[PDB]
RNA sequence: GUCUUGGAGGUAGAGCACUGAUUGGACUAGGGGCCCCUACCGGGUUACCGAAUUCAGUCAAACUCCGAAUGCCAAUGACUUAUCCUUGGGAGUCAGACUGCGAGUGAUAAGAUCCGUAGUCGAAAGGGAAACAGCCCAGACCGCCAGCUAAGGUCCCAAAGUAUACGUUAAGUGGAAAAGGAUGUGGAGUUGCUUAGACAACCAGGAUGUUGGCUUAGAAGCAGCCACCAUUUAAAGAGUGCG
RNA sequence: CUGGGGCGGUCGCCUCCUAAAAGGUAACGGAGGCGCCCAAAGGUUCCCUCAGAAUGGUUGGAAAUCAUUCGCAGAGUGUAA
RNA sequence: UUGGCACCUCGAUGUCGGCUCAUCGCAUCCUGGGGCUGUAGUCGGUCCCAAGGGUUGGGCUGUUCGCCCAUUAAAGCGGUA
């Protein structure tokens, strides 16, 4: 499978330019739903925050095994990575504060990845 | 629908059919044929009831070889008349088809389009038979 | 219906050999067949 | 007769060397089309037929450049064997059947007819094939409450193994028929995907433009002709199929 | 003669195929012909070689004739294999 | 069924059709029971199982067959010399 060799390449660039990431929900994936996470951020860049499904476990979590490990308790949960280059978090880890607490997909018992050292509690 | 043009004999014997062809058990033309199993005599008609129903189903598609060709007159007496006197009238035509002779050639054509078209002359043709492709060596 | 080529019409239709029948099953009750 | 050796003959097979028949491509003398002009010489258009010729490739009882297997005619070396030639006396039969192999007629029908070849019956009893003139085995001088075997068999009828080993079938196949049909089933083999996470099954979502250019009153997903695609994408056929 | 007979057709001679690689070998099986012709189309001596094709020409023409190559035979061999 | 062949019978095997008496096979006309329906109910087409039972009175012609009269749940085929 060499095509799986690629796909943990290209990823690792934006996870050693990475501060923060954030759990996202793959049940119930709407159209417009992926556009008010992707579109929304399409009014601040491109498509370095991420939305990508392709998060098995043994996947691309092999990947992640290097920076903030905090991350594999949801490991038989919905993963998907969220992974940061520019702009610091001041308006980017509460894009999903107002949407998913009702729709879009519920909120999720979510309970979190790199914020500093913790799980709840994305501000 | 063919027939010989002019033949230096309008009754002729029935011949006995056994073996292998002597020749022609390999399609070379084009790309795709049927090779026949057993030994029969197949008439002129269902040549026709083959390059009719194959164009059916290949609407737009290449050319349809046919490598048979019917030379032997199958001969009738006169129906509800008694044994003897003399050889009857030529009925018609009818091929020579040995076993293990590559029928058809169907070239311009895929896979899935020659395993239709091929197949419903099959069911036309009074003989059992089997899909035979090319090879290279060569 | 009942003939002696059973084969599924759409591929909507199951083939389930019952009673050393080989019987055709499927939504639209017209394609239901059998050898028999 | 059997082996060696010498031969004659063109069969079955094959292949195209000719006599023919023929598939397809190049080649295009001629022709037709269409126009120009032809009032005439003629010219151009062919996805129009097409003779030769050529690259392959098919098929012949009345086609063979080639040519077997046996079969027949003999030799001289044998190794067996009892037959053969003439001559005369003396008669019977000159309608045959079936089975296999090769053939024709037939519809590659008939326990059909008509030839070759071989057997048997006829003129042959016995055992098989349940009974059966032609298949299988085998030859009845005559007796034995002798033995060994062939075809066929070895649970009861009915003589002989509920023989032994390893498998297959589940239909009574065996114990009657094909084109075709099927996740029946045993083997052999090939490949695709696949813990670097497969196949089902469940919680998912289906694209924005847009039916997209031309349309039928409109149909915007399947009126139908089609470039049938660029963006948001883990994704989405300018639509999987039902409407 | 006969696939009952009648009607049809055939009765004899030569060649081929069926004929099973000697030679025969049947049918109301498949094809042709034969009841003649040549006083030379016979015998011998001595010569010579075809048909078709292309090239060019006289009325010449798709072809009568005439010349140069091709042309083992695709020509002829009275009449038919 | 019309046939092919001539194998039982030409020191005799009565041939067409009716009347009686049937049985039997179902490849089914009904009646019993169902899939599909291009089945709204009604009445059908078509395919399945099912032989137990019913399977008409004429006109015409020797007629079997056939057409037609009127009924009927229907007026089935076919073998049995």
């Amino acid at each position: 499978a060499i095509e799986t060799k690629k796909v943990v390449v290209e990823e690792i660039a934006s996870k050693l330019k990475e501060s923060k990431s954030t759990i996202i929900v793959d049940y119930r994936g709407l159209n417009v739903s992926e556009v008010t996470e992707l579109r929304k951020q399409l009014r601040e860049a491109n498509v370095e925050f991420k939305v990508y499904k392709n998060t098995m476990t043994r996947r691309a979590v092999e990947q992640a095994e290097l920076n903030g490990l905090n991350d594999f308790l949801t490991g038989p949960n919905a993963i998907a990575f969220s992974t940061e280059d520019v702009v610091a978090p001041a308006k980017v880890l509460n894009d999903f504060a107002k949407n998913h607490e009702a729709l879009e997909i519920k909120a999720g018992v979510i309970e979190g990845k790199v914020s500093t050292v913790e799980e709840v509690k994305a501000l | 629908m063919l027939l010989p043009k002019r033949v230096k004999y309008r009754r002729e014997h029935r011949g006995k059919m056994r073996g292998r062809a002597k020749g022609g058990t390999e399609v070379h033309f084009g790309e795709f044929g049927i090779q026949a199993l057993e030994a029969s005599w197949i008439t002129n008609r269902q040549i026709e009831a083959a390059r009719i129903a194959m164009t059916r189903y290949m609407k737009r598609g290449g050319k349809v070889w046919i490598k048979i060709f019917p030379s032997k007159p199958y001969t009738a007496k006169p129906l509800e008349v008694r044994m003897g006197s003399g050889k009857g009238a030529p009925e018609g035509w009818v091929a020579v088809v040995k076993p293990g002779k590559v029928l058809f050639e169907i070239s311009g054509v895929s896979e899935e389009v020659a395993r239709e078209a091929l197949r419903l002359a099959s069911h036309k043709l009074p003989i059992k038979t089997k899909f035979v492709k090319r090879e290279e060596i060569g | 219906k009942v003939r002696p080529s059973v084969k599924p019409i759409c591929e909507k239709c199951k083939v389930i050999r019952r009673k050393g029948k080989v019987m055709v099953i499927c939504e639209n009750p017209k394609h239901k067949q059998k050898q028999g």
